[PDB]
């Protein structure tokens, strides 16, 4: 869209392998 | 990139890989800001002490590709430059603070499947995901180690490599280098003992350091790769240009240029 | 990165260590100058093998579509940039039509993609 999203992913909603990692790294 | 691995296709968009006209290598790697704008880790054009001066007519930039070498036929869009700026403050002959340089590409790039651009952050999207512990993202063609031997389990990957890295508290970062440390420059890697390695390295210099906003789904770009003391050395992190503090620049930049 | 290690700290003296001779990145290519034992590399190879790129390998980038015949001359033929497997470069041909995949939309494009020496 107008920027940082993913055609291939975001947008067909489907997530990468390695990206839940970034996720729970977010416990703060 | 040490240690990461094989990144899906379509992944990373707004990777911009930095080619060399003659002979045809690979300087460096980018991100795309905007189908116009690309943006790179300055030291990649300018560094006198290696006998580093790119100007426009030797740069290339091929965008969208994943395997490193092979010519992706329909996918990845080549492309010419037009302008080279750097920051005026860049500090190559210390410690390069702020090694930010951004590249207009001639003509808008045709944003597709696998071309698009990454968000750069902005104080509240910053302030809520720039703390030590938080993970990103960084991506690039990079050689696998820091030296080896015969090209052991092969050096030089064959496609787009990932490899999540947290950052680190600064007092950790300024406690691991003799090296001066701004605050234009942020450092992501394991800790020992920590159990996970990984780091970038030669051929990655550029690589856009993303970090996906749990908030509104978008991948930010917080940090582009920038300096580091060996590849995946215990004991040694990575330095990554803080974006968000050189927005600011990005924008002074872009602006002039017209509307 | 820029692998600092490369650049000589050219530091006063080891107080601990020793000021042996290592190799350290300068210009374009690796040189001995004096330094401490863990300062730089130990050898004219392991310093081009982490100061440098090192993208010279097998980069075969010369596609399939490279060795396909040349645009014929056609009826309502255009500009059309091809590979010349003789030259070993890219040409264009004009009032031309693609006889296959040897088409490539600009002559930098085509130079990278089948490996030609680019030019300007």
């Amino acid at each position: 869209a107008d920027c940082g999203l993913r055609p291939l992913f975001e947008k067909k909603q489907v997530q990468d392998q390695t990206e839940k990692e970034l996720f729970e790294s977010y416990i703060e | 990139i040490v240690e990461g691995q094989d990144a899906e296709v379509g992944l990373s968009p707004w990777q911009v890989m930095l080619f060399r006209k003659s002979p045809q290598e690979l300087l460096c790697g980018a991100s795309l800001i905007s189908d116009r704008w690309v943006l790179t880790a300055a030291h990649c054009l300018l560094y006198p002490p290696w006998d580093k001066n790119f100007t426009v007519d030797d740069l290339l930039v091929r965008i969208g590709k994943h395997s490193r070498t092979r010519y992706e036929r329909k996918v990845e869009k080549i492309s010419m430059l037009d302008k080279i700026y750097i920051h005026p403050r860049y500090n190559w002959k210390e410690n390069l603070d702020r090694d930010i340089a951004l590249l207009k590409l001639k003509r808008p790039i045709e944003l597709s499947d696998y071309i698009h651009p990454v968000c750069l952050p902005d104080k509240q999207t910053a302030a809520k995901l720039l703390h030590a512990g938080f993970k990103g993202r960084v991506t690039g063609w990079g050689n696998r180690r820091e030296t080896w031997t015969t090209s052991v389990a092969e050096v030089q990957p064959s496609v787009l490599q990932v490899v999540n890295l947290p950052l680190v508290e600064r007092p950790v970062c300024k406690a691991s280098t003799r090296i001066r440390i701004t605050d234009n420059m942020f450092c992501a890697g394991y800790k020992p003992g920590e159990g996970k390695r990984g780091d970038a390295c030669e051929g990655d210099s550029g690589g856009p350091f993303v970090m996906k906003s749990p908030y509104n789904n978008r991948w930010y770009q917080m940090g582009i790769v920038s300096w580091g003391e060996g590849c995946d050395r215990d004991g040694k992190y990575g330095f990554y240009t803080h974006v968000f503090r050189l927005k600011k620049w990005i924008q002074k930049v872009i602006d002039r240029l017209g509307s | 990165s820029l692998n600092v290690l490369c650049n000589n700290p050219h530091t006063a003296d080891c107080n601990n260590d020793a000021q042996v001779d290592r190799y350290f990145r300068e210009g374009t290519t690796c040189l001995m100058s004096p330094a401490c034992t863990s300062e730089g590399y130990a050898s004219q190879h392991e310093c081009q093998q982490a100061c440098f790129v090192g993208g010279e390998d097998h980069s075969s980038e010369m596609h399939s579509s490279c060795l396909g015949d040349p645009p014929t001359s056609c009826a309502e033929g255009t500009d059309i940039t091809y590979y010349d497997s003789d030259s070993k470069t890219c040409k264009v041909l004009a009032a031309s039509c693609p006889s296959g995949e040897n088409t490539f939309e600009s002559e930098v494009e085509c130079q990278v993609a089948c490996g030609a020496p680019i030019e300007g």
